C-alpha cells in the first residue's frame, strides 16, 4: 500500500495519481491510522530556517509518524521537491529516512515527469516482493 | 476600490502564510556572502571567459529589474487574498537585492571598464531585449492570467539560461564564493515560480472550460516564443565556451519544471534534459 | 523599455544612502516579544482596551494603502532606477508594519475583540475618508501631488496613532509593544524624508506656475486631512481625554510633515508643546 501527504498545491497528489497504485492520504487536518504496511510519499517544506531535525516535514506528517501504531508499519520513504533549494533537495525524505529505520527509496521534482511514474511503479513492485 | 486594513489572523489561503514565512525567514544582502575570497579565482578566467560571466550576470540583474519594478508589482492587483498582495510585496523587494547582488560582484571582482562594457552588451543585445519585451508586453498588459504565465515561466525558466554559469564555475572550484551567492538567489526563484504558478492554478479553477483551453494554448505558445529565443541568447553567449548544448539540456530542465509550475505536465523528453551531472551537484 | 540596474554608477547617492538604511533596519514583528505585555494588557479598560485596538487598526489600514498601492504606485514616478529598489523595500516593509499589528492582536486581544477592531475600521468614516483621499491620488494621474499625499500619509496621518502606544509606554504599560510600534516609527520617519526628498527634486523640474500651484495643493490636502483628524481623534480619545494633547501631537508631525516636502512650518511652536512624556517615549 501506499501512504502520500500533499498539501493545497496538490503537486505530489497529481503524482500518486498517475502512479495508478490505490493509496490512501495523510489528511491536511485531522490524524488517522492505517492497517497494512506502506510506503511514505511526501514532499519537503522548509521554513525560513534551512539549513539541513530542523523539520522539512508537514506537521500533518510528523502526526501521522508519531502515531505508534503508523509509525510501526512504515516500509519506506519518497521524497518530493526541487533541485533549486540547494541542499534542501528533498531533504524530508533524508529526515524520515535517517530519523527511522526506513531507506531512502526515491527523489523526484514536483509532480515527476513520466519517466518518474514509471521508475516507481517498477521500484515499489520490486521492494514489495523483496519484503517476503 | 475601497481598501481594507489586513486581518492576518484570518486567513483565506494558508499557503500565504507559509509562503511569507520562507521568503522573509530567508532574507538576506549581498553583503551576507564574502565574495572577496573569489578575486584569486576571478584572475585565472580567460579575458573572454570574464566576459561571458559578466554579461550573463548583468542578463539576470535585467530579468530581476523587470520581475521586481514591473512584474511583482504587476500581480497585485490580480491577488486573491489580501496576503497574496503582502507576498507579492516582498517578492518584488528581494528581486532589488537580488539584482544589487550582482552589482556587488561586479564591485569586488571586476573593473568600472568591464562594467561599463557588461552593461552595454544588455542595452544591445537583441535576444535579451526580446525576452524582455515579450514578458513586459504582458505584465503591462490586461488578461490576468496571461501575467502569471509569463511571470513563472520568467521564474522558473528565463533565469535559468544564466544561473548554468555560476553552477558551471562551481563545478571547477572556481568563483565558489559567488556561487553561495547566486545559490540564495535561485532557493528565492523556485518559491516565486511555485507561488505564483499556485495562484495561477487557483484562478484556472474559476474560468470555463473554453478558457481553460485557450490557457494552455497559450503556456506553450509563449514558452516556445520564449525558448526559441532563449536559445538565440544561449548560442551567441555560450558558443565561445563551447557549453551551448548542456546549456540548452539545462534549459529544456527547467522548462518541464516550469510548466509543472503551472499545473502542467512535462513536455522534454529524458534524452533532452540530461544536463551535465556535475551543473546538477553545484545545485 | 527596462535597462538592467547599475548599483556602481548612481545618479543620486541619497538613494544608495536610503537603501542601505532601510536594509539595515530590516525587523519582523516575532522580533519583539509582545507576550510580557500580557500582565500590562489586563490592567486596561474595555474602553482603554477597545481604544488601544481601533488605533492600531486604523494604523493597520493605512499600512495596508501604502504597502500594496503607495508605494508602488510611486515607481513609475521614480527619477532613478535605485529609487524604484528602495521604493520595492518601502512597500515590502509597509506589509511588515501591517503585519506586526496583527502580531500583537494575536499574543494580547481575543478574536471577538479582533473582529470588532477591524469591523470599526469598515464603518468609521473619518478613517475610511482619510484612505479615500489618499488613495484618490495615489490611483490618480499627477504624479507630485501623489508624492505630497504620500509624504503627508507618512509623516502626518500615522502620528494620530502612534501617539497612544507611546502614552502607555509613558506610563510604564504595553512597554514592548512600544518597543513594536517604535521600530515602525523609524522606517516612517526615513520613507517621510525621503518620499519628501523626491518631491522637492521634481519640484525643480516643473515652472514656477505649476510649483506655485503645488504649494497652494499642499497647503489646501494638508487643511482636509487635518480638519478630518481631529473628528478622527475626538471620537477616540475624548473618553480618555486626551484629545487636547493629541492635537498638539497632530500640529507638531503636521509641520514635520510639510518641512519634508522643503515648505515652511504652519504652525507656531506654541502650537505645538506635546507633553514631554510623549516625545520622550519617541526616543531611547
Ligand atoms: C514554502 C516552501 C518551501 C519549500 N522548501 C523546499 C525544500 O526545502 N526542499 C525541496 O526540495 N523543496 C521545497 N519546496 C518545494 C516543494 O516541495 C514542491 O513544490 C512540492 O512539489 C510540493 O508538493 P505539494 O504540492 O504536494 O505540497 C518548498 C516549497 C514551498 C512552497
Ligand atoms: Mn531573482
Ligand atoms: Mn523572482
Ligand atoms: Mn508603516
Ligand atoms: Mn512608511
Ligand atoms: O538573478
Ligand atoms: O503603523
Amino acid at each position: 500500500s501506499l501512504v502520500y501527504f500533499s498539501s493545497v498545491s496538490e503537486n505530489t497528489h497529481r503524482f500518486v495519481q498517475k502512479l495508478g497504485i490505490p493509496a490512501t492520504r495523510i489528511p491536511l487536518h485531522g490524524r488517522i491510522e492505517v492497517d497494512e504496511p506502506y510506503v511514505l510519499i511526501l514532499p519537503t517544506y522548509g521554513g525560513g530556517r534551512a539549513n539541513p531535525a530542523g523539520g522539512y516535514v508537514p506537521k500533518q506528517v510528523i502526526a501521522f509518524l508519531n502515531n505508534d501504531h503508523n509509525r510501526a508499519q512504515l516500509r519506506g520513504v519518497i521524497a518530493a521537491g526541487n533541485t533549486n533549494f540547494g541542499a534542501e533537495f528533498c531533504y524530508a525524505g533524508d529526515v524520515v529516512s535517517r530519523k527511522c529505520s526506513v531507506p531512502y527509496l526515491y527523489r523526484f521534482e514536483l509532480m515527476g515527469t513520466e519517466d518518474d511514474v514509471a521508475a516507481v511503479r517498477t521500484g515499489l513492485a520490486e521492494f514489495w516482493k523483496e519484503q517476503t | 476600490d475601497r481598501v481594507s486594513a489586513i486581518n492576518w489572523n484570518r486567513l483565506q489561503d494558508e499557503k500565504d502564510a507559509e509562503v511569507w514565512d520562507r521568503l522573509t525567514g530567508n532574507f538576506w544582502l549581498p553583503e551576507k556572502v564574502p565574495v572577496s575570497n573569489d578575486i584569486p579565482s576571478w584572475g585565472t578566467l580567460t579575458a573572454g571567459e570574464k566576459q561571458l560571466t559578466m554579461r550573463v550576470f548583468t542578463g539576470l540583474t535585467m530579468l530581476d529589474t523587470i520581475q521586481g519594478t514591473v512584474g511583482a508589482v504587476s500581480l497585485i492587483p490580480d491577488a486573491l487574498t489580501p496576503h497574496e498582495e503582502a507576498v507579492l510585496t516582498n517578492i518584488a523587494f528581494m528581486e532589488s537585492v537580488h539584482a544589487k547582488s550582482y552589482s556587488q560582484i561586479f564591485s569586488t571582482l571586476c573593473s568600472t571598464a568591464e562594467i561599463d562594457d557588461a552593461f552595454r552588451w544588455s542595452e544591445e543585445n537583441r535576444n535579451l531585449q526580446r525576452k524582455a519585451e515579450i514578458v513586459l508586453q504582458y505584465y503591462r498588459g490586461d488578461e490576468p492570467l496571461k501575467r502569471k504565465v509569463a511571470s513563472t515561466l520568467l521564474e522558473s525558466f528565463l533565469f535559468y539560461s544564466g544561473f548554468y554559469l555560476p553552477m558551471y564555475w562551481s563545478s571547477r572550484a572556481k568563483l565558489t564564493n559567488t556561487a553561495d551567492m547566486i545559490r540564495l538567489i535561485i532557493r528565492d526563484e523556485a518559491v516565486h515560480g511555485y507561488y505564483i504558478g499556485y495562484k495561477f492554478q487557483r484562478g484556472l479553477a474559476l474560468v470555463d472550460d473554453v478558457t481553460r483551453a485557450e490557457l494552455k494554448d497559450y503556456t506553450y505558445e509563449l514558452l516556445f516564443e520564449l525558448y526559441d529565443n532563449e536559445v538565440e541568447y544561449t548560442q551567441d553567449l555560450y558558443d565561445e565556451v563551447g557549453l551551448t548544448e548542456d546549456v540548452k539540456k539545462f534549459l529544456r530542465y527547467n522548462a518541464n519544471k516550469a510548466l509543472m509550475n503551472l499545473g502542467y505536465e512535462a513536455l522534454f523528453p529524458r534524452d533532452e534534459t540530461d544536463v551535465n551531472p556535475a551543473i546538477l551537484s553545484a545545485l
